[PDB]
């Protein structure tokens, strides 16, 4: 998963 | 007395502006994913009625005009409207492909002194987005 | 509509 | 007269000063709740109540997944700011 | 998992960065509908139902008197922010 | 389900701070008016089942101090959790009678995480106090 | 009124  | 009044031709209209890249100036990275939201969303808010178009890797000058415009339209016949953004993020601000803006500055553009034919009537805002660095390590 | 516990 | 500020309401996928969540392959966490709760429910529940089934699907069903330690298992809650003066139905 | 940040639930008199309006005779704007619309409704309708009534009757209702010329007719509107997961009903 | 489970021992703890006087360094005027909401409010929460309490005049630490106990006490049999401030305030903290705090620090203390006998349980937090000082015209 |  990745941040925005 | 309780509910908004619904009883209009058009359920409104939809703007959903999707980031996925940016200017390299920004250091921010690909949003690889976006595309599924958007799509999915497009889908959603169509069936509901909405008049959505969907508006990719805009510029922050991009995405106030993209608001104000909307905002100088007729609304008389519309029961609402409704803005989604996909962008990275920071508090209070929202990227473009070449920089933040205010979110508020893009709001604005809806007051009721601002936007006559949205008076009394909805208007919603979905924001996919950073709005700090704190993580939540959840508990239990 | 209808709300209800 | 009527505030100029009234009838607006934000929908948050995360809360002020956090992270938000995106699966590249599945997409953002809240967008994921929001479309699955919207499609299900969108004509018959109340902006509220679909916000709210929104916030405890994304605070429920997801926790990060990353190599690096410090972002594991993290979670989520998204944030409604509401300053509506009425009950929202997609519908009549 | 819960996320720690999860259900909270903010009743603002106000909106970020405006002021908030009180009569010395009467009480704040915002507490005199709470109280108002809680002493009515507190044990029949949901959290948020009873919120939005409290946004539009201080909304509706209320409009500020000042021998000043500039706080003279001004309006308010509360802000509500949930981080709920569920409903909330008092009774039960 | 999509209720919040209420089937508790008790309804809750609801706390008021009512903050009418203030330190003249502070410049803040008194809160005429605020005894009248501090007694309707206590009335008004009690008749729903909270257990009420009304604490007057709290400086900043007081403020901090008294909603870092309440979150350290035994919540089990309670269905939620209600707190009431009423002072001044700017964008993001309120006032103690000797200065301002953030409102982030004083509802930090019931996170799930510090606050284990509420976890997953509704904390209601009202607040009567300014954020800014923009006045809002109207229109119509 | 005033304002808080």
């Amino acid at each position: 998963d990745q941040m925005x | 007395t309780y509910q908004y009044n619904m009883n209009f031709e058009k359920l409104g209209k939809c703007i959903i502006i999707n980031n996925k890249n940016f200017d390299k100036v920004t250091g921010m990275g690909v949003r690889n994913g976006t595309d599924k939201d958007a799509e999915a969303l497009f889908k959603c808010f169509r069936s509901l009625g909405f008049d959505v178009i969907v508006y990719n890797d805009c510029s922050c000058a991009k995405m106030q005009d993209l608001l104000k415009k909307a905002s100088e339209e007729d609304h008389t016949n519309a029961a609402c409207f409704a803005c989604i953004l996909l962008s990275h993020g920071e508090e209070n601000v929202i990227y473009g492909k070449d920089g933040v803006t205010p979110i508020k500055d893009l709001t604005a553009h809806f007051r009721g002194d601002r936007c006559k034919t949205l008076l009394e009537k909805p208007k919603l805002f979905f924001i996919q987005a950073c709005r700090g660095t704190e993580l939540d390590d959840g508990i239990q | 509509q209808g709300h209800g516990e | 007269k009527i505030p100029v500020e009234a009838d607006f309401l934000f929908a948050y996928s995360t809360v002020p000063g956090y992270y938000s969540w995106r699966s590249p392959g599945r997409g953002s966490w809240f967008v994921q709740a929001l479309c699955s709760i919207l499609e299900e429910h969108g004509k018959d529940l109340e902006i509220m109540q679909i916000l709210t089934r929104v916030n405890d699907r994304v605070a429920r069903h997801f926790e990060s997944q990353s190599d690096d330690p410090h972002f594991h298992e993290k979670k989520q809650i998204p944030c409604v700011v509401s300053m509506l003066t009425k009950e929202l139905y997609f519908s009549q």
